[PDB]
């Protein structure tokens, strides 16, 4: 066969050894799950620094602890947009998952707190930037460059999804680098707990699997698909399904069809075939075999999953940081002030928060 | 190229989810 002995029973070791693992943290999750935490600093506890980032219902600042000097991202909503938006549940819940969660690769809640206008989400800074911004500029990744990244997502997928959680919004905007060049994941505002089906369209247009456009029950397997786009796009520099607009996208992302630029090499190109499967009775992810499909294939035979996990490997990229607060790798946004009503605003809807 | 037709895509900067 393809493995002798001593190959054969150290794999069926190492893979007992992960289930056991999650067992573990499967129970510490659900205790955490059950009993959030509540009310844990205010906000003149910090110094605003600079703005990292924006959505349509709120903003990212890098803020400094007054007492401790430690440097943080905290994401401020804005009550009153949040309803208009339709978005209680989803800002519910992704605070709800921060304060359970528990991996190397997925960024940490320090605090949480509100007031009469806003929601506050206080995480760990990561210095580095998005992913995306790095890949634009160096234009593709070699292949064990992607590798190192792609090792990081197959963990992190392996952990949500033992907790019944599907990620749903894969994309190199959404992958931050820390200072020692690892993977952090930061925002699970589409993310869910899902032990059978579910029906949402949700994501982003060249991210989608086949079944979420043709509107289908989907499982799990849509973020196996996600990892597929991921992995090309690192390799090639531009995601296997493109065009004007979104319609387009769709047609060839359920054609079944997929090119390949002639730098990929054949290992490569046959993990995304299989990941990039639209049948779901053969993608890889969704078999028998579970996660262990991926991780044997022969593209990752050079993976030491453990030393990963561990974060002893040398990672192939170390984004610039000239010191605490270094904003250099993050792009430049006009600041606007944070008003705090004198009136309470949308108290009822927020209570859990 | 295929990198040209991604240029003219024009969807080459941050993606929003739908
Ligand atoms: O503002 S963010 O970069 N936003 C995340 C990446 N940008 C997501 C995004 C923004 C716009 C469009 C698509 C995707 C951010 C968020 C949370 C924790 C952080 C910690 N340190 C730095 C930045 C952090």
């Amino acid at each position: 066969g393809h493995m002798g002995n001593a190959a054969a029973a150290k794999k069926g070791s190492e893979q007992e050894s992960v289930k056991e693992f999650l067992a573990k943290a499967k129970e510490e999750f659900l205790k955490k799950w059950e009993s959030p935490s509540q009310n844990t600093a205010q906000l003149d506890h910090f110094d605003r620094i600079k703005t990292l980032g924006t959505g349509s219902f709120g903003r990212v600042m890098l803020v400094k602890h007054k007492e401790t000097g430690n440097h943080y991202a905290m994401k401020i909503l804005d009550k009153q947009k949040v309803v208009k938006l339709k978005q209680i549940e989803h800002t519910l819940n992704e605070k709800r998952i921060l304060q359970a969660v528990n991996f190397p690769f997925l960024v940490k809640l320090e605090f949480s707190f509100k007031d009469n206008s806003n929601l506050y989400m206080v995480m760990e800074y990561v210095p580095g930037g998005e992913m995306f911004s790095h890949l634009r500029r160096i234009g593709r990744f070699s292949e064990p460059h992607a590798r190192f990244y792609a090792a990081q997502i197959v963990l992190t997928f392996e952990y949500l999804h033992s907790l019944d959680l599907i990620y749903r919004d894969l994309k190199p905007e959404n992958l931050l680098i820390d200072q020692q060049g690892y993977i952090q994941v930061t925002d699970f505002g589409f993310a869910k707990r899902v032990k059978g089906r579910t029906w949402t369209l949700c994501g982003t247009p060249e991210y989608l699997a086949p079944e979420i456009i043709l509107s289908k029950g989907y499982n799990k397997a849509v973020d196996w698909w996600a990892l597929g786009v991921l992995i090309y796009e690192m390799a090639a520099g531009y995601p296997p399904f493109f065009a004007d607009q979104p319609i387009q996208i769709y047609e060839k992302i359920v054609s079944g069809k997929v090119r390949f630029p002639s730098h990929f090499s054949s290992d490569l190109k046959d993990l995304l075939r299989n990941l990039l499967q639209v049948d779901l009775t053969k993608r890889f992810g969704n078999l028998k075999n579970g996660v262990n499909d991926i991780k044997n294939h022969k593209w990752f035979a050079t993976t030491d999953w453990i030393a990963i996990y561990q974060r002893k490997v040398e990672a192939p990229f170390i984004p610039k940081f000239k010191g605490p607060g270094d904003t250099s790798n993050f792009d430049d946004y006009e600041e606007e002030e944070i008003r705090v009503s004198i009136n309470e605003k949308c108290g009822k809807e927020f209570t859990e928060f | 190229t295929t990198y040209a037709d991604f240029i003219a895509s024009g969807r080459t900067g941050r993606r929003n989810a739908i």
